[PDB]
RNA sequence: CCCCGGGAGGGGAGUGAAAGAGAACCUGAAACCGUGGACUUACAAGCAGUCAUGGCACCUUAUGCGUGUUAUGGCGUGCCUA
RNA sequence: CAAGUGAUCUACCGAAGCUAUGGAUUCAACUCGCGAAGCGAGUUGUCUGGUAGGGGAGCGUUCAGUCCGCGGAGAAGCCAUA
């Protein structure tokens, strides 16, 4: 058939986000605001007085059955 | 006297320089060559070459031995009357710059330019 | 002194084209009427509804673009700059109204 | 589609100013020299007209303006120039009072001093530029 | 694959510095000039193409009451007069040019004066 | 570094503005009456050595 | 080979499709320097543009159409970052 | 000799607010090609200042596959252009 005339089913395919590249859409700041945001990431689950910090009750082990309703 | 394409236009019209000679690579600064030769402009070559006798730049120099290859060249190559000569124009344009470095005060360098020159020029046989 | 004044006009000068903001009126095939707030037809002229009285007919002569134009916004600091083109369309009709 | 004159016109007139106040024939002969009467047509253009106040001397000037008027002016130096004269020393120069008050009311610009070559002054009841047989004027309008 | 600027920069730049024609100095020559000076003239563009018909507003209605004076009436006068005449509706632009047509635009002033007494 | 300093740098047209004044003079120069050549005023014909008579060699 | 020059450099002649390739040897942008020409400027206050109109000049996407320049009027506080 | 000021009456000026004429965008509904939504639309109402930020449609550069082709009677690149 005509390896031209191949179409991708519209939506699947979507372009990235080129970010820096003109005031044409997000500009000089690349969508982050002006911030103490600059780059050598660091945390993903914290804030300084925990609060993941209640308390535990624990036991180890575990076995269980395959299950046929 | 027109022509089809360019080849063929290239091939039979060389296409020439009347009254023309220049004096490439000239080591001195363009700046003051245009002085003398603004004297001498649109002037007789007679008093284009006396001008250049008694003008005591070290550039007459050169500008005068430029001014002669243009009367030779209309009076051999190109077949004009000399007692008609003029200079229809003449110019100089920058060459390469000779950079050399030179030493300074308390560890610095820096960098003189001795200027070269294309002094050109160009004569006519002055009607009117 | 003909008047194309504000969208239909009103002015004495007969015979001769000029542009207007458009008609539908397709090919010469309008025809369009015209009111007449006052012209110089005969060296006379009046306004009070009498020039009413009056209309000037015009051949319609053309549709056409107007010359291209580009809309340009900016302000200071903010970024914010905007290029985009615009041209108006017009019909030219021809006159030779009473 | 405006219409734009050319101007071969000159246009000579002849105020007078016995007992009219300053500022009053001032906005009288600034206007008739910016253009303003007649169709003003280009503001472009200095079309407006050539006139020759006459009598400057006996310009009223109503109220304790005569001896309270301190036109003042600057010498570059800063010694203290500002000089300042009363306009009862309109004595001294009557032309300047007239001449002071029109250039007030004219457009400041290139154009402008331009126009201050239109004004002729002459404190007396007398001018020379009877070569341009200049009209009178009155002096108001009237609603 | 690398995909050096190439042409791209150098086209845009052409661009803007045929928009340069005469302007005075580096404003035409050097491209960030010439870029720089095209925003403060885009700012006076658009705006201008307001303005002007502020501008033809302003003319038209100095001749038309110049020509108003020329009979003894101004342009508050003349225009509400008229307006008072069965609403005549020329526009401004159209009165001054019977302001260079007298005999009519004399006629246009008896006419305010009258429905107006 | 250089306690006075400029502070913009100079326009093409100013430049050449000042530069007006730098045109340099052409000699009068004039007609020697004897050897048929130009010389300077008030000196000696170089090109044949004459001054009314003849002072220097060739 | 010839010409001006101590030379450097160049102008011819000749080879070659081409020297609009000549050994500072493919293209050869821009800043930057110059020559010539159009239109212009020595009473003038200026983010240098913008709108408007007159003058002058030219007509190869081009005679209502412009294009280039210019005089005068109005308007007008570079860019970015923070 | 108010162009100062207290009350009062009107006529005009005055903005990118309102309006006239033209046209485009956003969303909504009504109409259609279809076989499926939704695409292309056409009509009316309507919307359309914007910093960080979210969303949508796109322009251009190199490289690769496929197609279609151009090129010494001249490719790309460069330069001028209404
Ligand atoms: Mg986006
Ligand atoms: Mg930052
Ligand atoms: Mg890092
Ligand atoms: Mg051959
Ligand atoms: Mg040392
Ligand atoms: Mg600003
Ligand atoms: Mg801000
Ligand atoms: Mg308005
Ligand atoms: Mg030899
Ligand atoms: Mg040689
Ligand atoms: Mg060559
Ligand atoms: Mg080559
Ligand atoms: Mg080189
Ligand atoms: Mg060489
Ligand atoms: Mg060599
Ligand atoms: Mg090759
Ligand atoms: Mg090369
Ligand atoms: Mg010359
Ligand atoms: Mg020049
Ligand atoms: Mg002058
Ligand atoms: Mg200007
Ligand atoms: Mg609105
Ligand atoms: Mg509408
Ligand atoms: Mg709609
Ligand atoms: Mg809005
Ligand atoms: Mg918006
Ligand atoms: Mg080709
Ligand atoms: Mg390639």
């Amino acid at each position: 058939m005509k390896l031209h005339d191949l179409k991708p089913t519209p939506g699947s395919r979507k372009d990235r986000k080129r970010v820096g590249r003109g005031p044409g859409g997000t500009d000089k700041t690349a969508g982050r605001g002006h911030k103490g945001q600059k780059s050598r990431s660091g945390a993903g689950k914290g804030a300084f007085f925990e609060g993941g910090r209640s308390r535990l009750i624990a036991r180890l082990p575990k076995r269980g059955f395959n299950n046929v309703g | 006297a027109t022509f089809r394409n360019k080849k063929q236009r290239k091939q039979q019209v060389k296409l020439r320089k009347p009254g023309f000679a220049v004096a490439k690579y000239v080591r001195m600064s363009p700046r003051k060559v245009r002085l003398v030769v603004d004297v001498i402009r649109g002037k007789s070559v007679q008093d284009a070459e006396d001008l250049l006798r008694f003008i005591p730049r070290s550039a007459s120099e050169p500008v005068a031995k430029v001014l002669n290859s243009a009367k030779a060249n209309a009076l051999h190559n190109d077949e004009m009357l000399e007692d008609r000569l003029f200079v229809k124009e003449a110019y100089v344009d920058a060459g390469p710059t000779l950079k050399r470095l030179i030493p300074r005060a308390r560890g610095s360098a820096n960098i003189i330019k001795k200027r070269t020159s294309h002094i050109t020029i160009i004569v006519a046989e002055k009607g009117n | 002194m003909f008047a194309i004044i504000q969208t239909g006009g009103k002015q004495y000068r007969v015979s001769e084209g000029d542009v207007i903001r458009v008609e539908s009126l397709q090919g010469e095939a309008g025809d369009k009427v015209e009111l007449k707030a006052l012209f110089v037809g005969g060296e006379q002229t009046v306004f009070g509804e009498d020039a009413g009285k009056y209309t000037v007919q015009a051949e319609v002569v053309e549709h056409g673009r107007g010359k291209k134009i580009y809309i340009r916004k900016y302000k200071s600091g903010v970024q914010y700059r905007r290029r985009t083109g615009h041209r108006q369309n017009f019909t030219a009709i021809k006159i030779l109204g009473i | 589609k405006t219409y734009i004159p050319k101007n071969d016109e000159q246009n000579w007139v002849v105020v007078d100013a016995s007992g009219v106040p300053l500022g009053r024939l001032a906005t009288l002969i600034a206007s008739r020299i910016r253009g303003k009467h007649r169709p003003d047509f280009t503001p472009n253009m200095i079309q407006g007209d050539f006139v020759v106040v006459i009598n400057a001397a006996q310009v009223a000037l109503t109220g304790k303006k005569l001896d309270d008027k301190v036109y003042t002016r600057y010498t570059g130096y800063q010694g203290g120039l500002k000089t300042e004269t009363a306009r009862e020393a309109l004595s001294k120069h009557p032309e300047r009072v007239i001449e002071h008050a029109v250039f007030g009311m004219l457009p400041k610009g290139r154009q402008g001093r331009a126009m201050h070559t239109r004004l002729k002054v002459y404190a007396g009841e007398t001018h020379p530029h009877s070569a341009q047989k200049p009209q009178v004027l009155k002096t108001q309008p009237l609603e | 694959p690398r995909a050096k600027t190439g042409i791209v920069r150098r086209r845009r730049h052409k661009k803007v510095l045929k928009r340069a024609k005469g302007f005075w100095g580096s404003r035409s020559k050097q491209y960030r000039n010439a870029f720089q000076t095209l925003l403060n003239a885009a700012t006076y563009e658009y705006r201008d193409r307001r303005n002007k018909k502020r501008d033809f507003r302003r003319l038209w209605i100095q001749r038309i009451n110049a020509g108003a004076r020329l009979h003894g009436m101004n342009y508050s006068t003349f225009i509400n007069g008229l307006k008072r005449a069965n609403i005549d509706l020329n526009r401004k632009v159209l009165a001054d040019i019977a302001a260079r047509e007298p005999e009519a635009f004399k006629a246009l002033v008896d006419a305010s004066r009258n429905a107006r007494q | 570094a250089k306690h006075p300093v400029p502070k913009k740098k100079t326009s093409k047209s100013k430049r050449d503005m000042r530069r007006s004044h730098h045109a340099l003079t052409a000699p009068n120069l004039t007609e020697c009456p004897q050897c048929h050549g130009k010389k300077l005023s008030h000196h000696i014909c170089p090109n044949c050595g004459y001054y009314d008579g003849r002072q220097v060699l060739a």
